[PDB]
């Protein structure tokens, strides 16, 4: 048996997973927001007031071109059409 | 805009006491005035809400405890005032219990909160305000979350344009990982009332990341940053996004923003984790341990401890404290997210060091199942399974080692490891692998072959029949 080092993989060294990892957003289930029942002011509902522009953008429902015709291609040509006057 | 003047009917006198909000005296005098006046409960609620708005909860707390006993309910609308006054204090206890970071304090406040919430149920339960308050109280614990779901659901049924009930349903939708309903309820809840603390809008930004709308999340964070600079969650999300950008300048500016947020609120666990990961590279491992330990103790949720512990364990791996690194790597893996696998890598290394080859392979197998293309884990897994008594694993070790050798033309140890298992059934393959290893040793390493490789090559030749080469 070849005498491999007994702690060749124990020693810390740069790894691919070190730079390829991804960080995640972890927060409390309610996410720093609670129902402010204490204040009736927040309980008031005002439909007359205009909606914020960002809020309108969010309301848009989500549903789940070739530039070849315009390529120059020098050799090709165009096509004229019947005109009442011609030489 | 005038704040307004509170009017109180004086006992047996037509004159009414008028007090403007701006110059309202201390609540200690107001409580005695009301007690000697025997006024209606709605005046107490108005004064209670005024001192709550002033930012002093102690004044509001004191007048509400004193009011609930000596109230005057000799009028038509006494029941509604009584319900609101009791429920306000009960729900404030729940909110204050949530605010504190000590579990013991939570239970002490929760005790009186439960007593007072049961009392409110005694008189009237169908009241919408009482229903939402009970939903919040039951949501706080977390074991009564389904009751909050049902309560917010039928409260929402009562009124569609109702931000608090819809907000609770959206929060519960987030908790149960119902992403579409959560997003829909949040959008509609924000529509109901544009006037609301910016915290609700923070829930939008993160939801966009939950839907992978990174540019949308960036825009949401920018709008959050513009409107309110005191939102720690928004800064944390922006810093996390910059971290996820994976760019040196992005990391540097994200760390500065993380420091600013930690200065704003050092008690938040998540913010500290991102900046401590940078500290690891700064070589100030003592500060790394401090920040990692600080974040791990501060939080109360299990998902958070996935990161901090890892970093600490990682920090402990370069301090050669393999036993404590082992234990803390195990803690990080025990409370881990599917998105995080590095703790399993570190835990496999610790198990490898301790001699727990089988469980180390299990951790590495988990990492491989999560991420099957990593080269480092592939090499380690190939080596570890090569020295396996079971025959079936030798083929997998061969495959891993073959995969490693193809990806890496120059890996003497991988070639030797592959050869040591090709010997069992593939004499020519083992000979080819040993020859390749010898070629790299002579070419790059520029060292004479080890005697063991020469002996094994000769033994393979003997098995083949090349006695002269043997």
């Amino acid at each position: 048996t070849y005498p491999f080092d007994q702690n060749r993989f124990v020693q810390y060294k740069a790894t691919s997973l070190e730079k390829q990892h991804k960080h995640d957003l972890l927060t409390e289930p309610d996410l720093g927001v609670t129902i402010d029942l204490i204040n009736p002011d927040t309980y008031r509902i005002d439909p007359n007031v205009l909606l914020d522009p960002a809020d309108e953008k969010l309301l848009e429902e989500e549903i789940q071109r070739s530039q070849q015709h315009a390529k120059v291609v020098p050799w090709m040509r165009k096509t004229e059409y019947i005109s009442t006057e011609f030489n | 805009m005038s704040r307004g003047s509170i009017e109180i009917p004086l006992r047996d006198t037509d004159e009414v006491i008028e007090l403007d909000f701006d110059q309202l005296p201390e609540g200690d005098e107001v409580i005695s005035i009301l007690k000697q006046e025997h006024t209606q409960l709605h005046i107490w609620i108005a004064l209670a809400l005024e001192y709550y708005k002033q930012g002093k909860t102690e004044e509001f707390v004191k007048l509400l405890e004193a009011a609930r006993i000596d109230g005057n309910l000799d009028y038509r609308d006494h029941e509604k005032d009584q319900m609101t006054c009791l429920d306000t204090l009960a729900a404030y206890y729940v909110q204050q219990a949530r605010k504190e970071k000590n579990k013991d304090n939570k239970k002490d406040l929760i005790t009186q909160a439960t007593l007072l919430y049961t009392m409110a149920d005694k008189i009237i339960m169908y009241d919408q305000n009482h229903l939402l308050g009970r939903a919040c109280f039951c949501l706080l614990e977390g074991d009564k979350m389904d009751q909050a779901d049902a309560q917010f659901h039928f409260v929402l049924n009562q009124s569609p344009n109702n931000i608090p009930a819809l907000l609770g349903k959206a929060c519960i939708s987030f908790n149960k990982k119902d992403y579409r309903g959560a997003l829909a309820y949040y959008k509609k809840a924000l529509r109901t009332n544009p006037g609301c603390p910016a915290e609700v809008r923070l829930g939008m930004g993160h939801c966009f990341v939950k839907l992978n709308k990174l540019e949308k999340a960036r825009l949401a964070f920018s709008r959050a940053l513009e409107l309110n600079s005191k939102c720690v969650g928004a800064l944390v999300g922006l810093a996390v996004l910059e971290l996820n950008n994976k760019e040196a300048d992005s990391i540097k500016n994200g760390v500065q923003l993380l420091s600013r947020a930690y200065t704003i609120d050092p008690s938040n666990p998540m913010v500290l984790n991102h900046l401590a990961n940078h500290f690891f590279f700064k070589k100030d491992y003592s500060k790394v341990q401090h920040l990692a330990l600080h974040a791990f103790h501060n939080t109360e949720v299990e998902a958070m401890q996935a990161e901090s512990c890892y970093q600490l364990a990682r920090s402990f791996h370069v301090q050669e404290d393999y036993d404590q690194a082992f234990q803390y790597y195990y803690q990080a893996t025990q409370f881990a997210s599917s998105s995080f696998v590095l703790p399993f890598f570190g835990l496999g290394q610790m198990y490898i060091y301790r001699g727990d080859k089988e469980n180390a392979s299990q951790c590495f197998e988990k990492v491989l199942k999560a991420y099957p293309n990593n080269y480092e884990t592939m090499k380690i897994l190939g080596s570890l399974y090569a020295a396996s008594e079971d025959q079936e694993k030798r083929d997998i070790a061969k495959g891993h080692l073959k995969k490693v050798t193809e990806q890496y033309p120059d890996d003497v140890e991988a070639w030797i490891e592959l050869a040591q298992i090709l010997e069992q059934t593939d004499i020519q393959g083992a000979l080819s692998a040993y020859g390749t290893a010898t070629r790299i040793l002579q070419e790059k390493v520029q060292a004479d072959v080890p005697p063991e490789i020469l002996n094994n090559v000769g033994a393979l030749h003997f098995r083949l029949g090349n006695l002269g080469e043997a």
